[PDB]
Formats: C-alpha cells, structure tokens, sequence
C-alpha cells in the first residue's frame, strides 16, 4: 500500500482453484482461498497461492 | 518478546485468513471454547458427518452502512449462515446441526473520525413483535438470513388488523425485547470505539439446553450490533462508513442425514 | 582410475541401486565432460539481504 | 577406482 | 529359474470334490490344470515365459513416422524446406495397437533416425553430401517460420546433426508426462461448458483430449544450402519404448482406426463366416 | 461354521443397508480395496475434505426395463451420481474429488425366466460417436447423468453435417468402442444369470493415472450392463423385468474449495 | 562399476555357466539398455477378484 | 564391481 499513513481500509484478496465460475463478485470470492488485509503500520500482506493442482506439473 | 501485541492478530481457519493490525484483545463467550459432543452427552445414536475445513471457515456477509441515522442491526445464528456454500447444504439435509462460531466484526475509519459500536452476542436472542397479538411474528420474518434485520428507535404498531406484517419491531434502547440496552453488557460483548479499534473479535461456543437441536427451526445466537455513540466525521452531516461482518462455523457436526429441507421463504 | 557413481533412476523397469562409469581420458579438465552433481545454496542473499534479519511470524518493522 |  | 510347473502325475477319481464343476457368474476363471480333469503323468517342465514379458512384447523399434523435406532453391510458393512432425505414437497402427491392451503406462522412450535421399529431376548437375537438423520444439518454444530463422539457433532446445550416409541417429528420452503414468485412453474433457458462459464455444473441447500440444514438435531441416538440382529426403522415426511398466488391461483394437480416438466408421465386420458345426 | 453362505450378502454403509439371498459371490477390482490418499502419494498440499457418511452411503438411480429388445446400458462415474445429495454438491463446491465405489446391480425375476446380464466395470470407458467427424461428442451428451445411455446393434451415422447432433454412437458387440464385447471379460466383472443370481457386486478402487484429479471434467470408471443372453419367460414374446443399479461412494475426498461448478447441461 | 550376470544358455556347444558385462556409460538412467530380467507374477488380481476367493475343489456357489 |  502505497498511500499516505492516514489513510485505512481493509481489502480482500482471493484464489480461486480451476472449474468453476471466475469470480465476479466478493460473495464468490470469500468462498475460495482469500486473505482479509488491514492496512496498518505493517504496509504490506502477502497471499499465499496453494500448490492445488490434479497433475503433478502443469505446463508453462 | 520480539515484538508481539494485543492489537495485532491473525485468525486462520480451513482456506481463510483475517488479519488485523488493530483489534482489542479479544472474546471467547463465557470462557468456553467451541467443542465436539461428548460421548456421554450424545443423544442421536448415528454416525455424525463432521465436513471439517469444507464448512468450518470464513464466510463474508452482504456489507452494511453507519450513517448517522443508523439505529441497530441484528442477525441470528446459523440463520445468517443457511446459504453459505457447503454449511448452508449440510445444514439443511440434516435434522440436526451444532456448530460453534468466530465472529469477526470489522469498522475502519480515520483518526478524524468518531464513534462506538456495541457488538453483542446473545443466547437465544428472542425479539419482539408487530402487534397487538402475541408470539406472532412469522417463520420467514423472523429469519432474514444474511440480510440481517435492523433496529428502530421507537414501537410503531402495525396496525392492519385485515393483512398484518407479522414482523418483529426491535426497539432500541430496550434491546428489541423488553429490558434495558445498558444491561445487554452481561453477554459476550466488545466495543468497536473508532478511536480505539477496527474490530471485533468474539468467539462463541454452542449455547443450548440440548446437545444438539434442529438448525432449521431454531437459532442459538443472536449478534446485535448497536450505535452506542453515534458516528461523527469533521463537520460534514452526512458521513458513512462499512460495516463487514465475517463468520465461521467451528466444530461443526451433523446427524438425521436424509432428503434437503427447503423451507419456504416468501 | 575409474569413477563410479549411483543414477537418480526415473522410470524403473519391472526387473534397487543403478550405476555408471567415468574415466577422464584426458590431461587438462577443460577438456571434461560435466559431472552434473551440482550442490544447492540458500536464496538468503538475495531474499533476505538484511543486517537484522527477522522471523516471519513477527513484526517487518517494529 | 573411487566409488561415490 | 523362470520354467513353468511341472505336471504332476494325477491317477483315477471317485469323489464329492467337483472341480469341473464351476460358476463363471462369480467374475472368476477356473484355476485347472489337467490333472483335475484326466489322468496324467509327470512331466519336468522346462519352458519358460522369456518373450511375453512386458519389455520383451515392446522391446523392439516401430516405425512411427515418415517426415519428408526438401533441399532446393528458395522460391516463393509454399516448399518444403524444413518441416514439422506432432510427437505421436498415432499416425502409425502397429505399436499403437500393442500400446492400447493396456490402459496406462509408464517407460522411457528410444527414438532412433533412418534418413534417406535421392534427387528428383533427370539432372541438373549433383548434390554435396547432406546434413539434418531436428530439432525438438517443446510446447512453449517458437516454431520456425523460415528454414534458416533464428529459432533454428537452438541453445535451450536438444537438437540432432545428423550427416547422410552415417549410422542412423539415435537418443534416448525419459518418462516424460505429466501425470504419474501415461494415459492411453482419457474418459473425459480439457474443459467444461458452464452456465454463466457468453458463447457455448467458450467450454467446448475435443472428447478424449487432453492437453492440446501433448508433447511438441520435432523440426526437422537440411542444414546444407540448396544445390543447383533438387534433392529430397525422408526422415523415418523408430520408437522403442523401455523400462516399461504396464497398467489395467484392455480388449485389442477389433475394427479400423478412425484418427486418434476411439472412433470406428467402418469394416465393422472383424469375423469370418464359419459354420457352427465345421471343423 | 453356523450356516453362512456366498449367496447371502449384507453391505452397510452411513445409513444405509442392502441384503440379498441370491448372489454369485462379490468381486473386489484388481484386487484393491478403496483407500485414501497417503501422504507419500499427495499432490494438492490443501487439508481435504472428508464428508464419510453423509456421501459415503448408497445412491439408488431410476429403475430402468430389462425387454427382449433391450441391447445394452451405460452409466459413467462419477456422473451418474453428480446430483446425488450432499455427494454431488461436495463434488461441484471442489476443483479436485477422488472416490472408490461399492456398485451393486439389482435384477431378480423367477425360476422359469431366462437370460443373463454381463456387468462390466471399465476403467477410462471411451465411447465412440455419431460422426465422420473424430472425438467430438460433445460434454452434454457424453454425460448422461443418472439416467445413463444405451447400446445400438449397428452404427447409424449422424448424417446432419449442418445441425450435428454430437452423440455417442456405442454398437453392442463393439462395447461402444471399437473393441469385441467377448474381450471385455479382462475388465473387473460379473455375471447376473437368472437361473443363478439376482444380483451383481463390484467394489472398485480410485483408478487413475494421478493420485487425484477433476471429477467435473473426467470419469474414472464406466458401468456397462449388456445382455449377454437375451431376457425370455414362457412363451410370451414381450416380457418385461426390472433392473436397478445402487451405487455407493468410498473413501472421498475433496481438495480445492472455491464457488459452485455449475455446468451446462442443455 | 561393471555388472555381470549369467546367461540362460540355449543351444550349448560341445566345449556349464555363461556369463556376460554390462557397464553403463551415462548418468541419466533413462540412456541405459534394458536388463530384460524381468520378474512375474500373479494372474488372481484379473482370474480371481473375489472377495472371498475358493478353493477350485470345493462348490463355486455354496 | 556386481556379481549377480
Ligand atoms: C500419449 C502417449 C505418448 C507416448 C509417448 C511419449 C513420448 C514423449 C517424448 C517427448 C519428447 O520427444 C522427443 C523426441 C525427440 C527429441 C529429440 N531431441 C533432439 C532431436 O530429437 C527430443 C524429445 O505414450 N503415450
Ligand atoms: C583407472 O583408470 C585404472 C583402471 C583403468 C581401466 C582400463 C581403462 C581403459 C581406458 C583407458 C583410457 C586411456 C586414455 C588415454
Ligand atoms: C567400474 O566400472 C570400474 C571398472 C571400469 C573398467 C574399465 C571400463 C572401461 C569403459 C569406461 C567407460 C566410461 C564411459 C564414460
């Protein structure tokens, strides 16, 4: 978060494994792997992406 | 050590994280933490389905507003919950459900800003009626689910004797029941105070006389959020700020699997 | 003078530890071929290049 | 010989 | 020691245990041997399963493919300077049958090059000696448009210089896939049709494919410059898969392949008319 | 000891209880019971989900008619059960499910009807089409759901060029795939003769070239029922019996929960 | 690292145990020849699948 | 070496 110390918020931020609908709306969103970020004196949050896959590699 | 604090806490449950750089401590409901039926408190006699990290974590309900008009908002427990991916699903093609919960309420704003918010968690919180007949407030009003309801500063009776609303009309300073707010202290609470803290944080054990019950036609907790100092901003007379709440279903189980309940809505 | 070590094997065929020769054949070691048993290191040094490195369950900053 |  | 069972020897019967008698309902074959049935001697049994091994059923060099590029002047219109062969084990009937009594696998594979020329015109003069590039293009990789660009540099892909009139070119490939064995046969789709979707192409796939590359391409080119008279060549690629591990086996192709999948259209009709009572 | 028999079977899972007086004893395929994943063969690093008795349990299909013209039935898993209670939301909420089954198939009739049915369990059962045009039978039509599909003496060429109708095209002695229905023997199997038994049952394992994989986009195994003699009582030219699969889901679990797979199947 | 295995002799000149070497020149295992000592075993997981699996003297149905 |  780049903005000014006085400035707050709280944002989500989400993944979704494949096979469904992409998420166009928080309500589905929330329903996947998701991290709720406070902003704050810590500046930066970090979502971790799973390794959820079927095969054992994908293709690049 | 190192650098750790009462403030800054991070809640992690199935594929879910909250964070929060400032909370105030936080809650667990008459000091008890949510847990499995016992084997020597166990009614049904049935294999009970557990569904685990599938049902048991965090569930964001629709967003309301604080403006300054706002009077109370108020929703029951697992009602909010019964459209809520695989819970929801578990909860209706079962007879029975019990289920713990973390409830997380979050309100950001500014240092500028000013305000305080009253988060309850009530057992068996039973709310008053429409009118001049008694205990008749209907199925599908008394269940809003994610939608939650609202609170009003006064009683208006409804009146249409021919086609009654059959609602609740929760006042209030009276808690929506008939005793003072003041005293709505006694159960489980934080305060959101803006100058203070973002959130809350309670968590809530399965409260019955039962070990288990029937999710459908019985909540066993209310969350009632109420403006106990109404919300200020500079001197602009119309502000408006969020208010998200998230849930989680904790130490879920289920028994008397059979066909899908759908109760009728309208 | 004969080198022997173990191959990491891949597929098995339906028949345990497999092995394979090297012999240098020449004087100057530019003229060898690569043994491929190459070590790993930390990634520390470029991601974490900091004089008070910290524990990630703790505050960045503090 | 040498065995690694 | 890998011989069969000795025959033992095997006298008269008179008793209530019935092994001619069965029930093929059950999902079971019965285990007999002819001494359940018939008075029998003993034989020392001396023969062996050696060859019907799995490696030894598919330890041998299939012809898989026929490339065929040209070495000629660079005109305008559309030539073979270089081409370009999908990895398959599908254009070809003979290995792919043996491949398929089984449902999944797992091997290394042997590709081994059989390289071939001759000149196309009565004659303009002759040719030099010839050298091939193939080059292996993985799924990812830029595909050459031209047969001298500069994907033909090759630093990441493995490629062959093969010179004419040398042994035939031979390398060896590991397992490969991405799952944890081959699938000769796939019941399903790459992707699905949803209801929320704009067009209904948007989830539309091919029946029984799977990634859409599989495993790349091989670019095969003379590296030589043309010479005055045309020179063409074929490259046949054999494959030999080893170190050979097999899974659920499968009834053998009865009827014609159709292209790449289970498809037949016709010559239906694999039996012969015989006479129930005929010798 | 006591009186126990290969004819008389009882198969219990979650609520759910079978018997049956008449079977050929119980094949177990490839001689692999249904397990759950291990840790040393794990792929998605995600906590699964495990519903065990609330999806683990017997789902009976519609009953379909077994006539003297009747050439063959198909059903693919896990398709047929995709709508089955809280088995086919758990595998819609997840982009990954991997389950072995209990298949039992039900057909008795009397002492004086003939005919017997080859049950066939296929692993990665690909089914041939209607067209000139390869592997184009389209997601809907290769998913029947439930419902399943049938067999056809001969091949009938969808000639429609313009409106296609993108059809498997499964020819009875062929198995629908190109193959002799006599070979399909190697395939974990039973035979239901009339004069022998009433019922079939197979317990097959997860089979897969990956420890785990999309249920949405790929069937595991193919259910095959044909009429390996043909069905015939007295001397009446149509009689007509019953046949009836119950399938039941074994060691499932789930990995990557997200929002609900909807599919189109129109 | 040379590996050395009996033959199985077939036709026997008029001259006991054959032997013959094996040395594998490279490190990826994938290179290497195949051993063709190949093991067996058991047909029952395909000719007997039966969860309770009968003794061929005895009644199939019972 | 390995006698076998
Ligand atoms: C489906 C299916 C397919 C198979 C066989 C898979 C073999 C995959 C091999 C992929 C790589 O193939 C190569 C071929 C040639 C070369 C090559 N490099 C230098 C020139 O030739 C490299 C890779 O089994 N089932
Ligand atoms: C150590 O190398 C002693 C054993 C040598 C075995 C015989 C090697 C045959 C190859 C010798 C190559 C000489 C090349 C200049
Ligand atoms: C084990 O192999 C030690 C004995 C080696 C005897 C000499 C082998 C000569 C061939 C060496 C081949 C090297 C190939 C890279």
């Amino acid at each position: 978060f780049c903005g000014s110390m006085m400035a707050t918020g709280k944002i989500l931020v989400a993944y979704a494994p494949p096979g469904a609908q992409p998420p166009t709306s928080r309500k589905e969103a929330m329903l996947g792997t998701h991290v709720i970020w406070d902003l704050g004196l810590q500046s930066s949050c970090t979502m971790v992406v799973p390794w959820i896959s079927n095969v054992t590699y994908r293709q690049t | 050590a190192c650098g750790y604090s009462d403030r800054v806490l991070q809640l992690t449950l199935g594929n879910s994280t909250i964070t929060t750089q400032e909370a105030a401590n936080s809650v667990v409901a008459y000091g008890r933490w949510p847990e499995f039926i016992r084997d020597d408190e166990a009614n049904p006699v049935d294999q009970p389905t557990e569904p685990d990290v599938a049902t048991c974590r965090f569930y964001t309900l629709d967003t309301v507003m604080w403006g300054k008009e706002s009077k109370g908002w108020w929703w029951k427990l697992p009602d909010a919950l019964r459209d809520m991916g695989l819970f929801g699903q578990n909860m209706y093609y079962h007879y029975l459900g019990r289920s713990g919960y973390t409830v997380h309420v979050q309100c950001n704003a500014s240092k500028f800003h000013q305000g305080a918010l009253g988060v309850f968690a009530i057992p068996e919180y039973c709310l008053a009626g429409d009118s001049d007949k008694q205990r008749y407030t209907s199925y599908a009003n008394a269940n809003p689910g994610e939608r939650g309801g609202k609170f009003y500063s006064q009683f208006n009776k409804d009146n249409a004797v021919t086609s009654p609303k059959r609602e609740f009309c929760p006042v209030d300073y009276l808690l929506g029941c008939g005793v003072l707010l003041g005293n709505a202290f006694v159960y489980p609470h934080q305060i959101i105070n803006l100058r203070t803290n973002n959130s809350a944080t309670i968590v809530l054990p399965y409260v019955n006389a039962l070990a288990i019950d029937s999710m459908v036609k019985h909540n066993n907790w209310g969350i009632a959020i109420l403006p106990l100092s109404p919300l200020d901003f500079a001197q602009d007379s119309s502000v408006e700020i969020p208010i998200t709440v998230t849930i989680a279903p904790m130490c879920s189980e289920f028994n008397g699997l059979r066909n899908v309940t759908a109760p009728k809505f309208q | 003078g004969a080198q022997v070590s173990s191959q990491k094997v891949g597929a098995h065929e339906n028949s345990s530890t497999i092995n394979y020769t090297t012999i240098n054949y020449y004087k100057d070691s530019a003229s060898n071929a690569a043994s491929k048993q190459d070590y790993s290191q930390d990634p520390s040094k470029f991601t974490e290049p900091l004089k008070d490195v910290l524990i990630k369950t703790a505050p960045a900053l503090n | 010989i040498s065995e690694v | 020691q890998d011989s069969l069972p000795d025959t033992k020897a095997s006298g008269p019967a008179h008793s209530k245990e019935v092994p001619a008698l069965t029930a093929v309902e059950t999902g079971a074959t019965n285990p007999l041997a002819p001494s359940d049935t018939v008075q029998t001697r003993h034989v020392v049994q001396r023969r062996s399963r050696s060859e019907s091994t799995i490696e030894s059923f598919f330890a041998r060099g299939a012809c898989v493919a026929i490339i065929e590029v040209d070495n000629e002047q660079p005109t305008t219109r559309a030539q073979k300077l270089f081409a370009m062969w999908r990895i398959t084990y599908k254009d070809t009937v003979q290995l792919r049958r043996k491949l398929e009594f089984f449902t999944y696998s797992r091997f290394d594979m042997e590709f081994t090059f059989v390289v071939t020329a001759n000149f196309t015109n009565a004659n303009n003069g002759h040719a030099l000696n010839q050298v091939y590039q193939i080059m292996y293009i993985p799924p990812g990789a830029p595909t050459p448009k031209s047969w001298d660009d500069y994907t033909w540099q090759t630093s990441s892909n493995p490629s062959i210089f093969y010179t004419y009139g040398a042994a035939p070119a031979r390398i060896s490939v590991p397992y490969v896939g991405l799952a944890n064995a081959y699938s000769h046969f796939y019941d399903g789709f790459a992707k699905v049709p949803l209801k929320t979707d704009a067009n209904d192409q948007i989830g539309d796939s091919l029946y029984s494919a799977m990634t859409v590359d599989d495993f790349g391409v091989l670019a095969v080119r003379v590296v030589n410059d043309h010479n005055p008279t045309k020179v063409t060549s074929k490259v046949r690629i054999y494959m030999k898969p080893k170190h050979v591990r097999v899974w659920c086996p499968r009834p053998p192709r009865a009827v014609p392949y159709y292209g790449p999948g289970v498809d037949y259209r016709n010559n239906l009709d694999p039996l012969s008319e015989k006479g129930l009572t005929t010798y």
